[PDB]
């Protein structure tokens, strides 16, 4: 141990942390802070006009808002789309190690081929580089199907090509050996014979329902991997008999009758995937990012885990059915045609893996991946805009904002609420603590977080005098008058309006005193 | 008479004031030369010629 | 100490109830119930109270303890 | 206006920003002294008192 | 000066409206135009 | 007279001065020119011109 | 042409001359540009812009101090300034600024007397604008009462 | 002023008086100028020198190939200053000086290390100010805007606030003093038109002629002609800009005892640029280079460029186009600020 | 002259041999080299721009020079946007070259001249169809 549990990290601790080669540090963030009705000193930290740990009472909300608002005039008043993305990967095929380090694979399950290469069949694979003293110098993302040259552990010299693959090509990879057997692979019914001479080339197109004749609508053509004896050979270590549902345009090079070695590419399928990350920036993009506007055609994710499969063919949205191996099967989601799919039918996806390419809506990130993922995404995404113009802001402010956006949840279980009401997470958390400390569950109640754009979040204020101060006065006044709502003021702007002591800073003690004098003798 | 900050020229791309200063200095130089030739009261001819 | 209040915050780490302590002391000085504990430099009672806080001679504990002491003395 | 002898140079940060330094010689001669003629009105009405 | 908190909002009942008011304003006249007394 | 001058100029008529009120031939020619520009035998005008 | 005309005057053709620092007498390095430029005195005269107000006339309905120059004036802390003060822990300055300094009648008079007497205390009261607000909302069919517990 | 974003061109400020005793304390403790030097956004200092100071320090610390008192050995910084003020040595001239720096090596103890460094006269005179805890290395360099800000930062990190405030004030005073003693100004001949401007312009025009010839041959419709011409003009503009800057920066070919050498020039405008006081390469370009291509209202880029510079004189058309661009920017600025305010307000309302 | 698009790369104009077939390995390689050089140059220019933009941006206290410093940025970003739009066209042309379907008009099967491809390597149509389409476009637009 070089750093005891929660210690404020001042410059000298950081220097010590640098002399070693620590890579990743868990830091308490304001978003995950547990205290209701404010935050805790520790989760926030020091950074201010002074040097010290935050002192109890300072109004961090308006500090963060002020810091995020003062800049925003260096930024151009448009939405310049330079879209260059200068530093690419030099090419699209081969990887280029920058510094001599150990090669280390993250999140993959490779399949050694016949020459003995670890052909990767995982979509979420990363290939990092460990330096002399245990640190990640280089990091690269290798897509599905890339043959490797050097595997895991062996040291790669400076500028050695460690991976290679055809960009515009998603390979279908066999895991086990034996003869390829054709299933529903009829000539004319499901495929179109375009054949070459001796060397065995083809341009077979697996036609969808529209281009298939009237009989081949439901016929799922497949490539069965059987052995010499007949029984379906199982993928190594798993019981699934590999039934590769050849998607549209599966150019089957290795025809029926050629003993495939374990790891040979089954059929070339052309995919002209866009290889550039157009940079976006300027002010309005920030406003839109902070307003959590559902983006344009959003990319899609998986909801539950389990082997995916297709469903009712070509009605105007092709079906995707995720069936959980253990849990209940029945989650079918319709999907538009223009979406390109990353996974084959007979594949085992995990919940929240990428299924389509494009931009993810923060709402999906929150729902599937959870809080820390959405907060990291927002923070990084805005911070990229702000650094693009060279305006430095510390992340903590953006983080407090993100916390304000997640203020609300929606209850799906029951026990004391209305079973569907959008309710503040604080009331739910206190009632859950109460119930669980008491003997009775009631039930319950399970909730899910929701993300609101800063405007709506503002509109969801409790005290009505603030909302009347900045919202359509008539509406809030009318609703609060009918509801008989009772304002304890509890806030800053309320007290301003009444001309008494704001509960922040020098006056917190006063209000703290009053709190003890209330509900007392 | 007046002491003006130079750092205002290059970033404010108004360079005309500098040429204005030069040409005005030259004009006052002429004016001085005439004042000098008059204070000595040389002659009509010489002032006229200049 | 009318330049940097850093030593008072080193004495009292809240940096806010500091101003309340200094206000209590300086108002105890204005309405002449007490006298300055530091030789005045023609200063007003604000920076006098800051100077008293920063040297550790006065804080919240000395104000409350000495206040109840003088109160119980004045009871007679 | 009027034409003055200017020198472009920093003089102990008294012209730090776009501010301008000026010599007593110009004020001595009264060459930037303006005359302003202001109007004042006193009106005597008849109240009911 | 009272020490208060919790500001309450509700529809005013007609008997409350009578309660606050001290008198009924029956005629639209404002002032005497001769002597500007109300 | 200016309005009429501009109106007749837009529809390519030699006649400069008209009767103030809209003759119905005017409206018909207007719709003809509108469907012409909709077909593409003309340019759209900008209200920026001086 | 400027070079030519400057030569006709017998002046340095580069238009810079060395200057001596009038305080110390030392020469300046790197000769400096001198010459005549035509300057103007604009209508923004400090004589008019300077303005201060301690106490003066107040407004009829909302008992705020009048804004302007003919009447003494009295600048105005807006929401942005409020936010600035809130950013600090500065609660008492905000409190006075909001009530005793503008809208609280009793508070402002009591503070005048306290200042004259050489005592520095305060008595905030209710801002008059808020009282007006109560009366204005109550003018509708909306009951807004200050509760107690 | 940097904190206020204030400029002295008739901008006004308001002054309020805190009345109560508690208000006085809150103002003096939390709100006092000296207590808030660090920006609330990031930890770095706000009060860094702005423009004139930085110019003065740049001039004072900068080194020169040859001057008065080359290679003299001085017993300390005070003697360096005595040498400069007597006129027996130029304010910047390479010299060997004995200096005693202090180090926070122990548990907060100062340990004096005292040895001979190779520095400028100016750098020693500046070293006089620096408080004890700082390593000499800090001032030994060019000392521009970046370096000066880093200097202040380290002073803050090692000693604390009190000394950093005093050091900032000292830096201001010294910078102003030596900026005034330098006497830097801006003459018409200080902005040198690169010798090779018209050469590159003639090349670009020959290329446009070739592209016109290859149009008449019928390999490109008008659109390709427009795009291609615009691209060649952009490339020519960047090349001329870079050539002018090359001419400008290192042109002082000053001679040592015998053979000659070349160095970072003392061209007043160039120092004003490089110190980070005002101006960037682009503005120097537009004064001494060709002010590139310009855009009409609609966003479309006019094919023919200006090729003129403000040192030279523009003509009617070129000025007109510049009006297009200028007024477009000027009209956009107002709206932009008025909407950034709104964004900030709806961002403060939530938190 | 070192200012065209063949200049960016160190290549000099090709020269079809007497009995040279149209699309051979060498021509396709040539065009790939040309496009790759052009692209890499454009992206390095974008990197320059971004470094400049990141260094300069500051808060000016005068509203009539903030506009001055934000009226050159608008033009710069305009040029950068245009070149970004051309990077997608170059990418697509690189896809046609890799697919070995490069050099012919998309409307009519006629092959596009070699000299025109050395002129504007991203050409998609022949001069005739290009002109007709440009007229139809300009007419349907205005
Ligand atoms: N910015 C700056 N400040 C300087 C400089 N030189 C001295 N000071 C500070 O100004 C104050 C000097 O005030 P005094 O000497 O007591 O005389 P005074 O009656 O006018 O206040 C001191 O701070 P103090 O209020 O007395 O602090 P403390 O020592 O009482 O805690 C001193 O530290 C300087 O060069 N620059
Ligand atoms: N630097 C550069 N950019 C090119 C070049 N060629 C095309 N572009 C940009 O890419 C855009 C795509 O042009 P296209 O739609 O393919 O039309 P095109 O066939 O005539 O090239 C162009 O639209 P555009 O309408 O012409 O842009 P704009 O006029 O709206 O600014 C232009 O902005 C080029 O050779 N060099
Ligand atoms: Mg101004
Ligand atoms: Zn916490
Ligand atoms: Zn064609």
């Amino acid at each position: 141990i070089l750093v005891p549990r929660n210690t404020l990290l001042h410059e000298q601790w950081c220097d010590l942390l640098e002399e070693n080669s620590v890579d990743a540090v868990k830091v308490r963030s304001v978003v995950s802070c547990d205290t209701d009705f404010g935050v805790c000193a520790h989760c926030y930290g020091r950074d201010l006009a002074r040097g010290h740990i935050i002192n109890k009472g300072e109004a961090i909300g308006v500090i963060a808002a002020q810091s995020i608002g003062e800049p925003g005039t260096q930024l151009t008043m448009r939405t310049f789309h330079i879209g260059g993305a200068a530093s690419r990967a030099a090419a699209e095929s081969s990887i280029q190690v920058k510094n001599k380090g150990s090669i280390k694979l993250s999140n993959v399950k490779s399949v050694v081929n016949s020459s003995g290469k670890l052909v990767i069949t995982s979509r979420n694979t990363e290939l990092k580089l460990i330096d002399e003293f245990g640190r990640t110098k280089e990091s690269y993302k290798v897509p599905y199907g890339a043959v490797l040259a050097k595997g895991d552990g062996e040291q790669v010299a400076g500028g050695e090509t460690v991976a290679n693959w055809d960009p515009h090509t998603m390979p279908v990879i066999t895991e086990v050996s034996g003869f390829v057997r054709f299933t529903d692979m009829i000539d004319g019914q499901t495929i179109t014979r375009q054949t070459d001479e001796l060397t065995g080339l083809s341009s077979l197109v697996v036609l969808d329902s529209a281009e298939r004749t009237a009989g081949g609508k439901d016929l799922r053509p497949a490539l069965k991997i059987v052995d010499a004896q007949g029984n379906d050979v199982l993928i190594p270590g798993t019981d699934m008999p590999a039934q590769y549902f050849l998607p549209g345009k599966a150019i089957v090079q290795l025809e029926d009758g050629v003993q495939i070695s374990s790891g040979d590419t089954l059929a070339r399928i052309p995919q002209e995937s866009g290889g550039t990350k157009d940079i976006t920036g300027g002010l309005p993009r920030v406003a839109d990012l902070f307003e959590a506007r559902r983006p344009k055609e959003p990319a899609i994710l998986a909801e539950i885990s389990g082997i995916v499969s297709f469903g009712k063919e070509t009605k105007g949205k092709r079906r995707l059915v995720i069936t959980p191996v253990d849990g209940s099967d029945p989650y079918e989601e319709m999907i538009p045609k223009w979406r390109q799919l990353n996974v084959f039918e007979g594949e085992r996806v995990e919940r929240g893996d990428v299924i389509s390419d494009g931009p993810e809506a923060p709402h999906d990130i929150l729902r599937l991946r959870g809080v820390h993922a959405v907060t990291r995404y927002i923070v990084n995404e805005v911070q990229d805009v702000y650094r693009l113009q060279g305006v430095k802001i510390n992340d903590k402010h953006i983080e407090v904002i993100v916390r304000q956006m997640l203020r609300k949840a929606t209850i799906v279980n029951a026990g004391s609420s209305d079973f569907l009401e959008g309710e503040q997470v604080e009331y739910s958390r206190v009632k859950i603590a109460n119930r669980e400390l008491e003997a009775n569950g009631k039930v319950g109640a399970t909730y899910s977080r929701d993300l609101l754009g800063i405007t709506k979040a503002s509109l969801a204020t409790e005290s009505f005098i603030s909302a009347a101060s900045f919202q359509e006065t008539t509406r809030v006044l009318t609703e609060a008058a009918v509801a008989g709502k009772r304002d304890e003021l509890r806030g800053l702007k309320e007290n301003v309006i009444v001309g008494r002591l704001i509960p922040a800073g020098t006056g917190y003690a006063y209000h703290q005193d009053r709190m003890r004098r209330r509900a007392a003798g | 008479d007046i002491v003006l900050n130079p750092l205002g020229v290059p970033s404010r791309m108004n360079i005309g004031q500098i040429l204005e200063t030069h040409l005005g200095m030259a004009a006052k130089g002429i004016g001085d030369k005439i004042n000098a030739m008059l204070k000595q009261q040389q002659e009509v001819a010489k002032l006229r010629e200049f | 100490a009318r330049v940097t209040v850093q030593d008072a915050v080193e004495k009292i780490g809240n940096r806010f109830d500091l101003v309340l302590v200094a206000a209590r002391r300086a108002r105890q000085m204005q309405v002449g119930g007490k006298d300055p504990l530091v030789p005045e430099e023609n200063d007003k009672t604000t920076v006098i109270a800051l100077r008293e806080i920063e040297e550790g001679l006065i804080n919240n504990q000395i104000l409350d303890v000495r206040e109840r002491q003088e109160q119980q003395e004045q009871e007679a | 206006g009027q034409n003055m002898r200017v020198a472009f140079m920093p003089w102990n940060g008294y012209n730090f920003e776009d501010s301008i330094l000026v010599s007593e010689r110009v004020v001595q001669e009264d060459r930037f002294t303006t005359i302003h003629i202001q109007e004042l009105a006193c009106v005597s009405r008849d109240t009911k008192l | 000066t009272e020490e208060f908190d919790a500001i309450k909002i509700a529809l005013a009942s007609p008997d409350m409206i009578r309660s606050w008011s001290f008198g009924e304003v029956k005629k639209p006249e404002t002032i005497n135009y001769r002597t500007f007394k109300p | 007279a200016v309005g009429r001058m501009k109106f007749n100029r837009s529809l390519l008529r030699e006649e400069i001065e008209g009767s103030g009120i809209l003759s119905k031939d005017d409206i018909i020619d207007v719709m003809k020119k509108l469907i012409d520009i909709r077909n593409g035998k003309g340019e759209v005008d900008d209200i920026d011109h001086l | 042409e400027i070079k030519e005309l400057l030569k006709l005057g017998d002046l340095p053709t580069s238009g810079q001359i060395r200057l001596y620092d009038g305080r110390t007498g030392e020469q300046f390095e790197r000769p400096v540009t001198v010459g005549y430029m035509y300057m103007l005195k604009l209508n923004h005269l400090v004589d008019d812009k300077m303005h201060a107000r301690s106490t003066g006339s107040y407004s009829l309905v909302t008992q705020q101090p009048l804004g302007g120059k003919a009447q003494f004036g009295g600048q105005r802390f807006g929401e942005m300034e409020v936010w600035a003060l809130e950013a600090y822990g500065a609660a008492y300055t905000l409190q006075e600024m909001l009530t005793v300094k503008s809208d609280d009648v009793n508070g402002r008079t009591k503070m005048y007397k306290n200042i004259v007497d050489g005592n520095h205390q305060m008595e905030p009261g209710m801002p008059e604008s808020f009282n007006v607000l109560l009366k204005e909302i109550r003018s509708l069919g909306i009951n807004i009462e200050l509760e107690d517990e | 002023c940097a904190a206020y974003n204030a400029d002295f061109d008739g901008d006004q400020m308001a002054v309020h008086v805190p009345l109560t005793l508690e208000a006085q304390l809150e103002a003096r403790a939390l709100m006092m100028s000296t207590n808030n030097i660090l920006s609330p956004a990031n930890g770095e200092p706000i009060i860094v020198p702005s423009q004139d100071v930085v110019l003065g320090l740049y001039y004072m610390t900068r080194d020169c190939v040859n001057a008065k008192g080359e290679g003299m050995v001085l017993t300390g910084p005070k003697e360096a200053e005595r040498l400069y003020r007597s006129g027996l040595a130029s304010l910047h001239a390479r010299v060997k000086v004995r200096i005693t720096e202090y180090e926070k090596d122990a548990n907060g103890e100062l340990v004096a290390k005292t040895s001979l460094k190779d520095t400028t006269v100016g750098r020693a005179i500046l070293w006089m100010i620096v408080p004890k805890g700082l390593p000499y290395s800090i001032v030994n360099q060019a000392l521009g805007k970046k370096a000066i800000s880093k200097m202040l930062n380290t002073c803050y990190r090692i000693l604390g606030l009190k000394p950093t405030v005093i050091f900032a004030d000292q830096i201001m005073y010294t910078g102003f003093a030596y900026a005034a003693r330098s006497g830097a100004s801006v003459g018409i001949d200080d902005m040198v038109i690169p010798e090779k401007k018209h050469e590159i312009i003639s090349e670009a025009e020959a290329e446009v002629a070739e592209i016109q010839e290859q149009f008449q041959s019928g390999l490109v419709t008008a659109g390709e002609r427009y795009n291609k011409v615009i691209d060649i003009w952009a490339a020519a503009n960047d090349r001329v800009s870079k050539a002018m800057m090359d001419n400008l920066q290192t042109e002082t070919v000053i001679n040592r005892d015998g053979q000659e050498e070349k160095q970072v020039s003392f061209n007043s405008i160039y120092m004003m640029a490089d110190s980070g006081a005002r101006g960037s390469a682009a503005q120097i370009r537009q004064l001494a280079g060709m002010r590139g291509l310009m855009a009409k209202p609609d966003g479309s880029i006019i094919e023919t460029p200006i090729t003129a510079n403000f040192r030279e004189g523009l003509n009617v058309l070129q000025y007109f186009i510049s009006t297009h661009g200028a007024r477009k920017g000027l009209a956009d600025t107002a709206l932009k600020t008025a909407n950034s305010g709104y964004l900030t307000r709806r961002l403060v309302d939530v938190a | 002259s070192s200012l065209s698009i063949l200049a960016i790369a160190g290549v000099e104009p090709y020269q079809e041999k007497p009995g040279e077939e149209y699309m051979n390995e060498a021509q396709l390689a040539h065009f790939r080299r040309i496009l790759e050089a052009w692209r890499n140059q454009l992206r390095d220019e974008v990197d320059r721009t971004v470094t400049h933009m990141q260094d300069e941006a500051a808060n000016f206290p005068d509203p009539v020079d903030r506009a001055a410093q934000e009226e050159e940025f608008s033009l710069e970003l305009r040029n950068r946007d245009r070149e970004r739009k051309l990077i997608k066209k170059i990418e697509k042309t690189l896809k046609k070259v890799e697919d070995e379907d490069f050099g012919y008009c998309e409307s009519c099967g006629v092959e596009i001249g070699i000299r025109r491809l050395e002129a504007r390597p991203t050409a998609d149509l022949c001069i005739d169809c290009k002109t007709l389409a440009e007229i139809r476009e300009k007419q349907m637009a205005g």
